[PDB]
RNA sequence: GAAGCCAGAGGAAACUCUGGUGGAGGCUCGCUGACGUGCAAGAUCGUCAAAUCUGAGCAUGGGGGCGAAAG
């Protein structure tokens, strides 16, 4: 049919451009004209064919607007390429902005155009109008409707981020993403936020004549001095691009935190915990106090937010560079420890606990509590230097919590306390051997501070109910606890 | 198979502009002043239809000299500081480098 | 707010001068008209209007 | 040990232990 | 076979925790309390009762009306009329106080009652504060004050008799004896619960015989 | 005295042995301190000198503190 005529024409054009590109410069327009047909099948095939040639023909560099025989041939070829590629991007934008639904006859023109856009993104980012192509991508992933095109664009941008080693593409993409988030007033689906986590940059004797040999030496020293200069310049430019991208990312994160968007806090906190070691020192301290103020505002949903903030602070402090910076940077987690200790009771009484590679953005409040408890009692660093008063107070409070908290979470708490007894032992054996109960005061349950509540002037008497809890799992967990206490 | 987009922004980056900004912010010279010493010999000079070589030669050889202040210099430095300028890793390795340098100096003295 | 302090430290406001207003303890920022005066004095093209 | 292997999120799915 | 039953009962009570459907939860909690009294299986229900309390209906001031108190032995649902009604307020407070009473008298002897009531006591105190900073429901206010007083007294009682109980990890004879020789009217919570049961029964008699006289008069 | 190559004998092959040929080696012969890491009460690992000999010609870098370097 007319479709067959288009088949032959498109095949001839594509093969001609593959074989001799320079000698045939007008096909780039001829191809736009043959795509101008109103037949949908011909339109789809023209779009995919244009994807294929523009892919193979684009040079490993960008060209300059000339303005103002082989050289003229190249000039003309190059100018036709840019004009045709600009037309291609305009057509892709129009098709993608066009309405998706038609009669069910395979993948629509919108889906095919989106696939083409993803392929161009992943194939030739360096060439011109990367901005327009990424604008198409963002105009798709700014809609809050999960779709196959949505996920496809998502992994396209993800692969671009994880493969960009230069940085300009990353900078343009993050600028577009931040502007989109601000314009949409932070009503996005958190995947565009996880892209920021997915960034990479934030982590035979040939005979030679006498003339040929001297010239070759000349290029040798020229290329040596150029390699040295290029190394230095690339280092400086990579650092500057990192600075710009980090600026944009942290601006987005802090605007989200200030706006208090409930469904993005986990991703924002994950990003902060990931990149605060890449930002300066004074900003690390300021971020700690920002987390403190978030906790205080929640004090004046809320449980999950407080636990997220506590987990982020503790993880940031378990970062290696931050761990060594500790004393010099004056980073004290006493506020977070005290807040967790005081909130344990309300968390125990909260019935919303079990309503639900990653390190922060965890959907379960019980899981967040377990991470906080692991941070406070079983730390990656200085595990055997933890204050015994802190250990004993948290042991008593967690036994009371496990007494008053649902089955599976209680099993988790018993496991954590078993691990604590395994690691420390002799420090906490007095909490169960009543002959070693200190008599230098009385236990204060409803205290205000961990040291204030005398932990060694009391006995863990809860077992007498958690051995008759209804769940065999928690019963056997307590049995294991007593077993290892005995095998101390 | 089946083959959200919808006045110039003034940015101070120069130490002289920061010094003059401090002069406005603190009660030293006011608006009436700033216009008054605006009417000087460098004022009412044509810049619109001039060739780039002419304009750049005048720009390089005709920069007015004004006192600058240490506060303004520090302010420009703080403004232009990069966000990854002072990571913990970089400052720690700087301290390690200088400590190694003193150790090597002591051993050379030995 | 500490979040606002972090935000404007990351992107300094337009009139940020690094000073503190003695009248009110907040940092002192230049106005749009004061920035216009800065432009006018620094370039010299139009010392005054009309 | 127990802390990590029960702090994994997938441990709190909520399947009733009669439909094993 | 208790494990699946308590699992499904908790699932049933937490399916859709709404003001319209308090009484289904209430009956399920009564069933679980019967099971707890019979067996020796600990069943956490303080979270459920404290959620019932920390529901939305209890915060806002009630609606003054004149309609019949609910018969919370025949209700699967709450009539649309009873939304903010002070009568519904009073009812739900009455049986919340009840179910709390049976739970805390059920476990009123074990060596850990002190701990077992600490969260409940602090939550109730937070509520007395928050609701005398809420509504004006003084009968429930007083009933909760009396309940928390009794809880604190019983906690102080067990700890007084706890002092000398050697609980070495390889020697639990004394703790396996604690107060084998006491009965659940001697504890302060036991006395309070039996008094409240007597009052509940006399009110039951009053209203039952009453409705009988109205039936006879209508006849 | 290693790679590489040759012949004989077993192994389906990959291989193994023997006899050799060969003559590459940060291989041999002639007359320690300084630090760093440490995640404990110090273990282990890493880095720095000791840099073909020699005639006649020639150039360069030098102190300290501050600082991320640029200065």
């Amino acid at each position: 049919e007319q479709i067959r005529q288009a088949q032959e024409e498109l095949a001839k054009i594509a093969t001609q451009l593959n074989e001799n590109p320079e000698e045939y410069p007008g096909h780039f327009k001829a191809l736009a004209r043959i795509g101008e047909t109103p037949i949908l099948a011909i339109q789809k095939l023209c779009i995919v064919t244009q994807m294929a040639v523009y892919k193979d023909v684009i040079p490993g560099y960008r060209i300059r607007p000339l303005g103002e025989k082989e050289v003229k041939r190249l000039r003309t070829y190059e100018q036709a390429l840019v004009a045709g590629y600009h037309g291609y991007l305009k057509t892709l934008a129009t098709y993608a902005a066009s309405s998706i639904p038609e009669d069910r006859k395979g993948e629509p023109i919108s889906s095919i155009a989106f696939t083409c856009a993803c392929e161009l993104v992943n194939a030739v980012p360096h060439f011109n109008f990367r901005g327009d192509l990424l604008r198409i991508l963002v105009k798709k992933l700014s809609t809050r409707k999960i779709d196959r095109d949505f996920v496809k664009c998502r992994e396209a941008l993800e692969k671009l981020f994880q493969d960009d080693e230069e940085g300009n593409a990353s900078q343009e993409a993050v600028s577009l993403l931040s502007k989109m988030m601000k314009a949409r007033e932070y009503r996005v689906d958190e995947s565009v936020l996880n892209l920021f986590l997915h960034l990479r940059l934030l982590s035979k004797w040939e005979f030679r004549t006498k003339k040929q040999r001297k010239l070759l030496k000349a290029e040798k020293e020229a290329q040596k001095v150029m390699e040295q200069a290029d190394a230095t310049v690339s280092h400086e430019e990579r650092e500057r691009i990192q600075s710009e991208i980090l600026k944009m990312v942290f601006a987005t994160y802090f605007r989200i935190l200030k706006a208090r968007v409930p469904h993005l806090m986990g991703a924002v906190l994950e990003g902060l915990a990931k990149y605060a070691h890449l930002i300066n020192q004074d900003f690390f301290g300021d971020l700690l106090e920002a987390l403190k103020d978030l906790i205080r505002d929640t004090d004046r949903d809320t449980s999950r937010e407080s636990l997220l903030c506590t987990v982020t602070a503790f993880a940031l402090l378990e970062g290696q560079d931050a761990h060594n910076a500790r004393s010099d940077l004056h980073l004290d987690l006493s506020f977070f420890i005290t807040n967790l200790y005081r909130s344990l009771l309300s968390l125990s009484l909260n019935p919303d606990l079990e309503l639900g590679n990653n390190k922060i953005n965890l959907q379960t409040t019980t899981v967040l509590l377990l991470r906080c408890l692991t941070s406070v009692l079983l730390p990656p660093w200085n595990i055997r230097s933890v204050p015994p008063i802190r250990l004993a107070a948290f042991c008593k409070q967690l036994m009371t919590l496990a007494l008053q908290v649902p089955e599976k979470s209680s099993q988790a708490i018993l496991g954590l306390l078993q691990d604590v007894v395994h690691t420390h032992g002799r420090k906490v054996a007095a909490l169960w051997n009543t002959e070693e109960r200190k008599g230098d005061g009385t236990y204060k349950p409803l205290s205000e501070t961990v040291e204030g509540s005398n932990p060694f002037t009391t006995t863990i008497w809860e077992g007498e109910l958690l051995r008759k809890h209804y769940c065999p799992k928690v019963r056997e967990g307590l049995k294991a606890m007593e077993k290892e206490l005995r095998s101390i | 198979p089946g083959l959200w987009e919808e006045r110039p922004n003034i940015d101070i980056i120069t130490a002289e502009a920061m010094t003059l900004a401090h002069q406005l912010a603190t009660g030293e010279k006011t608006k009436a002043d700033l216009i008054d010493e605006g009417y000087n010999k460098y004022a009412f000079k044509q810049k619109e239809g001039l060739p780039d070589w002419f304009l750049e030669d005048e720009a390089k050889h005709d920069k007015p000299i004004k006192p600058i202040t240490k506060e303004a210099a520090q302010a420009i430095k703080e403004k232009l500081r990069a966000l990854n300028a002072r990571p913990i890793k970089k400052v720690a390795e700087a301290r390690a480098r200088r400590k190694l340098r003193q150790a090597k100096k002591l051993e050379k003295l030995k | 707010d500490a979040l606002q302090n972090l935000l404007d430290s990351i992107e300094v406001p337009e009139g940020w001068t690094g000073l503190t207003d003695p009248n009110t303890g907040k940092p002192l920022n230049l106005s749009r008209d004061e920035l216009e005066l800065i432009r006018k004095v620094q370039q010299g093209l139009i010392p005054d209007d009309v | 040990n127990k802390a990590a292997e029960m702090s994994v999120d997938d441990f709190f799915k909520g399947g009733f232990e009669i439909l094993s | 076979l208790i494990y699946p039953l308590v699992q499904v009962t908790l699932g049933a009570m937490r399916l859709i925790p709404t003001a319209i459907y308090f009484p289904l939860r209430f009956h399920l909690i009564r069933s679980l309390l019967r099971l707890s009294r019979a067996t020796d299986t600990y069943i956490p229900l303080a979270s459920a009762l404290l959620e019932v309390l920390q529901s939305a209906e209890m915060k806002k001031p009630p609606k003054s009306s004149t309609l019949k108190p609910l018969d919370f032995a025949t209700a699967y649902k709450t009539p649309k009329s009873y939304l903010r009604t002070r009568v519904y307020q009073d009812g739900v407070g009455e049986q919340v106080v009840e179910l709390l009473s049976e739970f805390f008298v059920l476990w009123s002897r074990n060596i850990a009652f002190p701990e077992f009531a600490l969260p409940t006591i602090v939550a109730l105190k937070r509520w007395m504060k928050e609701m005398r900073k809420g509504n004006k429901n003084a009968k429930l206010g007083s009933s909760l004050v009396v309940l928390v007083q009794k809880l604190e007294m019983n906690a102080k009682f067990i700890e007084e008799r706890r002092a000398k109980v050697d609980f070495a990890p390889k020697d639990r004879a004394q703790v396996d004896a604690f107060l084998k020789d006491l009965e659940w009217e001697k504890t302060p919570l036991g006395a309070y619960v039996v008094a409240q049961r007597k009052l509940r029964e006399e009110r039951k008699r009053l209203m039952e015989e009453a409705r009988r006289e109205e039936e006879r008069k209508r006849r």
